[PDB]
């Protein structure tokens, strides 16, 4: 397995997945969940064309 | 020490004690209010609280102490001169503030550190397997017994 390209690729995949679940990304998800509601719920009202 | 350990009061809660005793022996404003306001010391806090601990008697019950707390905070200087906040005095308010801050901090930090502890167990696997690939979790007492058998042999 040592000095094998495919093995190196698999190791890189594992390392990148752990970074994908890093605390930076986790905090990004947690803050994004509130942001989807913050400055939101205006959009559904906006769709109406009566004002236009 | 509190200011050394939490310079910003990120998770610091301040409590005064012996308030019932303090009624006749109140700490002077010029030193205690600067602590409550975080000015005499760098210590900042999530809130500046106070509870009564008794009158120095060691056998006092929980209910007695709480009753004395209520009388003190209704009648005494800690509130009438606006050092401590009314919602931050008495046992129940301190307990609820601590529980709420504690468990929110727990929900935020324990999940991250639990993922990190999964990482920690894999990390121990990483080094350990390299150290002892052939043998896993060997102990010195087991080693002694093995050596005893070999030596007698």
């Amino acid at each position: 397995a040592t000095d094998r390209g495919s093995e190196s690729d698999k190791h890189f995949r594992k390392v990148s997945d752990k970074e994908k679940i890093d605390q930076l990304q986790e905090e990004l998800l947690h803050t994004q969940l509130k942001y989807q509601r913050i400055l939101e719920r205006l959009e559904k009202e906006n769709k109406e064309l009566r004002k236009l | 020490l509190v200011s050394q350990m939490d310079p910003h009061g990120r998770r610091t809660i301040f409590v005064l004690t012996k308030v019932d005793l303090a009624e006749k022996n109140v700490a002077s404003p010029s030193r205690i209010q600067q602590i409550i306001e975080g000015k005499l010391f760098p210590m900042k806090a999530l809130g500046y609280f106070a509870v009564v601990t008794g009158k120095g008697n060691s056998s006092e019950s929980i209910e007695a102490i709480r009753e004395y707390e209520e009388e003190f905070f209704q009648n005494s200087k800690l509130l009438k001169t606006s050092m401590l906040k009314a919602h931050q005095v008495t046992t129940r308010n301190l307990s609820l503030a601590v529980s709420d801050c504690f468990w929110k901090m727990v929900r935020e930090s324990v999940e991250q550190q639990a993922d990190s502890f999964k990482a920690t167990r894999f990390n121990l696997e990483t080094e350990w397997k390299n150290n002892y690939p052939r043998l896993r979790e060997l102990d010195r007492n087991e080693l002694f017994e093995k050596a005893k058998n070999e030596i007698l042999d």
